């Protein structure tokens, strides 16, 4: 029962995939051959005859390259070679490969193996989608199967896990435009969307592990981390509290209004030493601090309409509370009129587990804050605005309207962002 | 004889704390036999247990929930083997606090096959006194499924009394945002469906766990310890032979003196801690006033807000009605301004000679006072505060539902507080 | 003064004052049941009102479980119009845009033809 | 001759357990029903086939606990399974409940036990009924009942034994309606009406009996014994109250004051050393303090119209009149116009019988009275403001106009019950 | 991921066989074609330029074109020569000479289906051909006239390839056919409208670098073709040698061209090198950086400041600190911040290899689409309207059939890109 699939798409999408399956594989004590020496994970994997725990997630990837890296890896028993999706032309960095030309040649079987995947769900809760903000595969297959969901699997539950652009990790002219693209035609079939500011991931490796230049293993070994945190109240049933889908329901004030902010604790290196170690009260102040964030932003300045803990290992109400006790004084938490002050708070039993010859040290009690501050639209405006520039000039837009595309889906995809950008304006009125 | 219904997380914990409380009160150990010392409380048993003869005893008692876990609980529990396993019926898509999931889609999908175990279980019965439901106001299993198994069981027994111990939700405790908007819902649907409603605010009883009873980190061991005292207390009647020879509608009829006006604030002395420590008894006037003191009640009101239209009170424990009923002429004598004049003789007391468990006296309280409309401004008021800007509604919206429910179910609770006003100013 | 004698009882009035004023002053079967009848008549029919206005309740449950169904399904129409529509004019429009670059290299082909033409007419 | 002794609602029900106790007592009949060694117990008895005699007594209530508690007790031999007819759930403190609820039902089946009874008789007076006012049963199927009784056995007597509430015993708020209501009802059809106000025979267990919280039973034990004193002369071969028509003229000139106010002599306790018993001087002056009386309304204020002096046991006539002589010297004791100075006096020569082991004392000597003064106007004002308060706010009606009955009906009733107080002013002038 | 490559004419196949020998060598092959490199990173993308053969060697895919045995017969008698598979050389006996009508129109077209029919082969035997590769003189008759031609009949059978060129830019200081910049300008014409990206190697700044720095006296075609090899193996770096990308030309194509007609990038390389000299003082890291956004360093005679560079890639060959490079190569972008376009934010994109070429130990390619590319073009065009003001030379064309229009059509076209060029040039955000 409450089974989920996690749908990887391309790059960002699929390496993520790797980081938090592997962290599945430890957390729940498995082998890389799907066999393990509570059943609550079991709506993330599946047992077969031979006691084999196979993933209920889908690779996809429109070029070889990166689902080959798996195929090879040291996991490629893990899996199925169905379940592993992937074609030879790439999405060229462009959205309108992405959705249209080249995507539409592997959508139909992709939908198969989400279908089959679905077949041995009892009671599907929904689906979680990786992708990328500005990669060609990222961005237009990403959409192309979620609208392809909300036809399918209609009204059901699609959580994503988006990977916002930075200079600094990678990048490539155009991402604003693919950014845009798929916020746009993702909205209406999203929803609950965890976006991931790929500098701010940077930002703390750089900061916290101390790493001048942070590999994309060094950044998805600690994004696996964050997305385990908010994924632990699925595949964990402990007594304690874990809860998601909850936290959702004080997360989503409006339907458009959907992206939480995740703002993990404590990212500390392997190299401290006699640092043992944070107070409860500790690890809750430093969710307020824009240094911990996952999307670079400033909810000091911003309105609240949600706040959600997610503690996890050694916690106890008696500090909890405590700890919640001295936050509600700092005049810096703002919620609006129509909203409460108040914060869900769900604790786990299994502690962080942590991943062997990794960059992170065995945390006692770690945390993950997720909250509805209208503080987010500053990744969308920063976003757009990079948009604006190159648009403004029609600059690179003869590559998405050579694949087809419509000069007006540009503009389409902008005012909805236009709204929704007015919509976190509106809602911050009190 | 008497049928009882929990539904959803807080009904279930709920009522297998009253099931436990009151088979420790009847003899009735864990597995299902009477091993008691006096056969008092064998004579009236047949009102809430059976007989597999056996010669075992089962509660009639139905379990209801959408989602598996609190089922489990129970069976995992101790008193949770006394239960018929055909008793528990329970689905698997949780309701996730919405009254609409509950109530509607979800809710429908199990009722019919609830429906049938209370048409079976009241087979049994020679004679029916009513229903028992146990439920939360700001849940979804419990506030939107129990509200629509009431209705459907109105439906089919409409002979019958409806008696529920309805737990009003608060910020103090759930950070659930949708709270206010299932509690309004729900508790349109008791103002118009139950005949007895038993409020039991949850602000009260975190207040009372706290400031009364030096609890820190109140769980909800604590707050449902305050419940089954205050159930086992009120039920001290039906399960007990005294000079009361009462049941459901004979308390409903002497309770309730206008329709509507039904919902019932509960009080309970002594206040007694969850475990520690037993030590020295009270007094005759100790035990009076402390239970007509607002920091005994489970529903957060102010008895002195209001003008109470009728009271009812059950002292246990072996003490003389002397004592007692120069008490409470003494009370009503003293506090003459909050008992409405124009309802002769509007205060009932009963005396018990068994006092609880552990205890050796106690004095359980349910008072049908104006004031209680507090406890539904408190909410009209949480309501609104989303409701003007329309927050949260699409979950509500997207299960099938109408904005115009959400107006109707406020303006008929801003109704009923407009009602319950009427008579907390009226004179002879 | 004297009234009775009797085996077991005795009786006589004893006076003290008389009198003041000599002189002194100053159920159907049919209509119990016609009563009975009338008064059962409303003891049914309010509860006949009641199983009238929890079948009303009854509809609307019949009605919001409905709304649901077609909210949800209105929505797949619209999703899935929606795509047949996007994948239609892409594949028109992606069509166009190869079908007229051809055509203008045919046209330059073309061209072509006529100057080593222009070559022979000059030889 | 015969007597039919009906029962209706629990106060009824277990007031005529200790009566039947009593009865069975005063004439040697064992709870099986034997008597071994004037015949005119037989008025009550019916004797069958095996030589038993079983009581001419139907019992009534709407649900089984108490007449299922005489086939407990040791007098279950004494009754036939007919005799004791109960249904499954009681008219919950409403008087539209025993009346056209599940009155209507039961009401066919308790007339045909009555039939079935009267099927019996050389010459049946009328009915003795027993019951409650406040209660569901005691007042809505009581009411009905007299209803039918008097369509179904006119010219034939009824005599109301009613028990009026009090709020020192268990009372319900609903119970001045029920008062009301029954009244009404039960006025038109009851030839005579004996109220025993619950509130005083609460402090006559205490004052005169030494038990502060009087058992339903100990309040009954003195109510059986003042029942026993009005039927003595129907039950034996006395002079004074021979027939049921005897009270109705002895005491009832107007028809709608109807209520005599009853008083007992000698209320006394045994758990107390003994000494010299009672004189007929002794008790005569106890039966004029309201200090042993059964309804609380002040006599020394109001206008008298009847008076019936009787005794029992070891008194002889010129002590009783000496007793009478002493009274009227220095108490004048008032009387209407209308009416004669003077009272009918009864000996019935019998033993005063009390329960044996019981808190009552075995007394040589005893009286009680029967007494029609415009006093008992001040036990219906009392009632009437309570019915006052709450039909003014219409609190608790909803119940009734729930179970059949009309808003009128309560109008109706208050109406009837105010002219029956302005008939105690047009009397009491 | 598999690249077709054409040389046509002299210059063509000059420029083509030196590209062939540094990739070889680049890749471990020896003149025979069997594999000798100890790395097998050497093997990893050998697919895109290269056949896997009988014996396990390998063949170049490319197809020698030119209407003259000549240089033909120089490559076969060359080092390499054997390498190439002879089936694929077309090679006419009529000569263009130096006459763009010659080899578009007349004696070009009847040797084209011939050429075709070779690369309907080469496409034929492809897991997953990418584009086309062309290296062609663009004051000659065969490069510039059939090579053009070439494009236009491979456009039209795959539309759906990149096509990409290696255009070298004729000089008035390295030549004396008068008619140069007739070929020249006629073949501009072709390329703004039917290649995706060309790589602009002019001839008068390959001569002033093996004069002026070089200090070659009197430098040989042999002293340019070595520079021209240089920025060769450079550029198509890391479409050949594993890395971070990915290693597409269409991707880089998305990312490199914001304006269709726009695609003509002006190559550079550092450190520059006299044709067979061993190298003694290697560069630090701000040296690359510096020299690679040298007017100095430039293949196109054309100063990158005295335009606005619209996109610049910049890859760095050889082990060294990407911290020093990162920093390097911030310096050089937030100091001459004047001459890149706002309107395309984050325009300089840089890829490193850990492999460099032979005789260096640090190497650094630059590409770039800066507006001062116009400066070539106007060259060029004052060149033609000089001669074509007085009809000059012009009856070696009509006399060939061609039209004089045709001419006009060309020169105008021309006109265009330059304005086009100054247009974006000019435009500001604001
Ligand atoms: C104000 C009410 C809260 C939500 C409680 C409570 C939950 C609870 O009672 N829980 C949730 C699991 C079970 C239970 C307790 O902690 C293990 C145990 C001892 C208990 O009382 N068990 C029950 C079993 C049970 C009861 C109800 C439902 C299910 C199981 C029993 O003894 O019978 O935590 C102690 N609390 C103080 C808390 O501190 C929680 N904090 C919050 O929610 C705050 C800070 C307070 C309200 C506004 N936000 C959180 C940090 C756990
Ligand atoms: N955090 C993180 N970002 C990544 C990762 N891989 C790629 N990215 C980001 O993804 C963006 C580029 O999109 P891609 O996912 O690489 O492209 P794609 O089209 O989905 O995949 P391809 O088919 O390989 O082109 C840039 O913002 C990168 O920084 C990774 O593993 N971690
Ligand atoms: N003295 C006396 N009064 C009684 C007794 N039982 C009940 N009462 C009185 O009767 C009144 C209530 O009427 P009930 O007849 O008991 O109630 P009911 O509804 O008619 O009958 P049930 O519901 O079947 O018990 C109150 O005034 C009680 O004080 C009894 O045995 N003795
Ligand atoms: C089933 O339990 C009960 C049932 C009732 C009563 C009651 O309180 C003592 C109960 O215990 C909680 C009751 C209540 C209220 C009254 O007036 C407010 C009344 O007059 C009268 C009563 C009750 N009657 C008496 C004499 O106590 C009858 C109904
Ligand atoms: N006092 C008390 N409140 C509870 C308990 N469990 C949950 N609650 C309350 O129940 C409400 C949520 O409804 P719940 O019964 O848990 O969920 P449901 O399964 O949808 O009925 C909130 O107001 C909680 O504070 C419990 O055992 N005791
Ligand atoms: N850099 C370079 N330029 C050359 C070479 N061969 C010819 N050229 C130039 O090419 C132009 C003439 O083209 P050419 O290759 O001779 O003619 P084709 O045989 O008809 O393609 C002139 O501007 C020459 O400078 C060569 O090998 N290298
Ligand atoms: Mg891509
Ligand atoms: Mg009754």
């Amino acid at each position: 029962m409450r089974e989920c699939i996690s749908i990887h798409v391309g790059q960002a999408g699929v390496q993520i995939g790797n980081a938090c399956w592997e962290l599945y594989c430890l957390e729940h004590g498995i082998q890389p051959d799907g066999q393990m020496p509570d059943d609550s994970f079991n709506t993330f994997f599946s047992e077969t005859g031979a006691g084999k725990h196979v993933p209920r997630a889908v690779f996809v990837d429109l070029e070889p390259t990166v689902i080959d890296e798996v195929r090879t890896g040291t996991y490629r028993q893990l899996f199925h070679p169905e379940q592993l999706i992937t074609g030879k032309e790439d999405a060229a960095n462009n959205y309108a490969r992405g959705h249209y030309t080249i995507g539409k040649e592997i959508i139909d079987l992709v939908l198969d193996r989400i279908r089959k995947l679905a077949d041995q769900c009892t009671g599907l809760q929904g689906f979680l989608v990786f992708h990328s903000f500005g990669g060609g595969t990222g961005s237009g297959f990403t959409s192309l199967l979620m609208e392809r969901l909300s036809v399918d699997y209609g009204k059901k539950s699609k959580l994503e896990f988006s990977i916002y652009p930075a200079p600094q990790v990678s990048t490539a002219v155009v991402e604003p435009y693919n950014s845009i693209l798929t916020t746009h035609t993702t909205l209406e079939h999203s929803d609950c969307a965890f976006m991931v500011d790929n500098e701010a991931i940077y930002d703390i490796c750089r900061r916290n592990l101390d790493i001048e230049r942070p590999t994309y293993t060094n950044l998805n070994r600690l994004i696996g981390q964050i997305v385990s945190s908010i994924t632990a109240s699925l595949r964990f049933d402990g007594a304690l509290n874990v809860d998601l889908t909850e936290f959702q329901t004080n997360l989503v004030p409006y339907p458009r209004i959907h992206f939480p902010l995740a703002t993990y604790a404590p990212v500390i290196s392997a190299e401290k030493a006699y640092h043992e170690q944070l107070s409860v009260a500790e690890i809750t102040n430093a969710c307020f601090e824009p240094a911990n964030q996952m999307v670079k932003c400033d909810p000091r300045h911003g309105k609240y309409m949600a706040c959600c803990l997610l503690y996890r290992g050694d916690v106890v109400p008696k500090d909890v509370n405590a700890a919640i006790a001295t936050i509600k004084t700092k005049r810096t938490i703002q919620f609006v009129d129509w909203c409460p002050t108040g914060f869900k708070v769900g604790i786990n039993y299994q502690p962080p587990t942590v991943v062997p010859g990794g960059d992170l040290a065995k945390v006692q009690r770690a945390v993950c804050m997720l909250s509805n501050t209208t503080a987010i639209a500053e990744a969308w405006a920063r976003l757009d605005h990079k948009f604006d520039l190159m648009y403004a000039k029609r600059a690179f837009v003869h590559w998405y309207v050579g694949e087809g595309m419509e000069e007006g889906e540009f503009s389409e995809a902008r005012e909805d962002m236009a709204a929704l950008e007015k919509d976190y304006e509106e809602v911050g009125v009190d | 004889e008497i049928v009882h219904i929990q539904a959803g997380q807080c009904g279930n914990q709920i009522g297998a704390k009253f099931w436990e409380v009151i088979s420790d009160e009847h003899g009735i150990d864990p597995t299902g036999s009477y091993h008691g010392d006096s056969d008092l409380q064998l004579e009236r048993i047949n009102v809430y247990y059976n007989e597999a003869t056996g010669n075992k005893y089962v509660p009639r008692a139905i379990l209801v929930d959408l989602e598996p876990g609190t089922m489990d609980s129970v069976r995992s529990g101790p008193f949770g083997q006394i239960f018929r396993p055909d008793n528990f019926v329970f689905g698997q898509s949780g309701a996730g606090n919405n009254w609409a999931k509950g109530h509607y889609t979800e809710g429908a999908e199990l009722v019919d096959s609830v429906l049938d175990v209370v048409r079976k279980e009241s087979e049994s019965c020679d004679c029916l006194q009513g229903f028992q439901l146990t439920h939360s106001l700001g849940g979804g299993t419990g506030s939107g499924m129990g509200t629509l198994l009431i209705s459907k069981i109105r439906e089919e027994y409409p002979d019958r009394i409806m008696n529920t111990f309805s737990v009003m939700p608060s910020p103090k405790v759930s950070d659930t945002v949708v709270e206010p908007y299932n509690a309004t819902l729900s508790v349109h649907q008791l103002v118009e469906n139950t005949d007895e409603t038993y409020s039991i605010d949850n602000e009260a009883l975190y207040d009372i766990c706290f400031r009364t009873l030096k609890l820190t980190t109140p769980t909800y061991g604590d707050l449902n310890h305050l419940v089954s005292a205050t159930m086992s207390g009120v039920t001290t009647c039906l399960r007990f032979p005294g000079q009361l020879n009462a049941d459901l509608r004979k308390l409903a009829v002497n309770m309730v003196p206008f329709p509507r006006l039904h919902f019932f604030m509960p009080g309970f002395a002594p206040l007694t801690s969850r475990g520690s420590q037993q030590y020295r008894a009270l007094t005759v006037p100790e035990l009076t006033q402390q239970m007509f003191d607002s920091k005994n009640m489970m529903a957060a009101c102010d008895p002195r807000h209001g003008r109470y239209l009728t009271v009812a009170a059950v002292f246990r424990g072996r003490m003389s009605m002397k004592e007692v009923d120069e008490q409470m002429l003494n009370v009503q004598n003293k506090n003459s301004s909050y008992f409405v004049e124009w309802i002769p003789n509007n205060v009932k007391t009963a005396v018990c000679d068994i006092p609880p468990r552990g205890l050796k006296m106690s004095a359980t309280f349910i008072g049908n006072s104006t004031a209680i409309q507090e406890l539904f401004k408190r909410i009209s008021e949480q309501f609104t505060a989303m409701f003007r800007r329309k927050a949260f509604l699409h979950w509500y919206t997207g299960e099938g539902m109408d904005e115009m429910e959400f107006t109707e179910a406020e303006s008929n609770m801003n109704d009923l507080v407009s009602e319950y006003q009427q008579y907390q100013d009226a004179t002879a | 003064i004297e009234l009775n004698k009797a085996t077991s009882g005795q009786s006589w009035e004893v006076i003290l004052k008389p009198p003041s004023f000599d002189g002194v002053p100053e159920p159907s079967l049919e209509e119990i049941q016609k009563k009975l009848e009338a008064a059962e008549e409303r003891r049914k029919y309010q509860e006949a009102e009641l199983l009238k206005h929890l079948a009303e309740k009854r509809e609307h449950e019949r009605e919001v479980i409905q709304k649901a169904i077609e909210e949800n399904n209105n929505f797949i129409k619209m999703a899935k119009e929606k795509l047949a529509q996007k994948m239609e004019s892409n594949k028109e429009n992606r069509e166009a845009h190869l079908a007229a670059m051809l055509e203008r290299l045919q046209e330059k082909d073309k061209h072509a033809e006529e100057v080593r033409k222009n070559k022979e007419l000059k030889e």
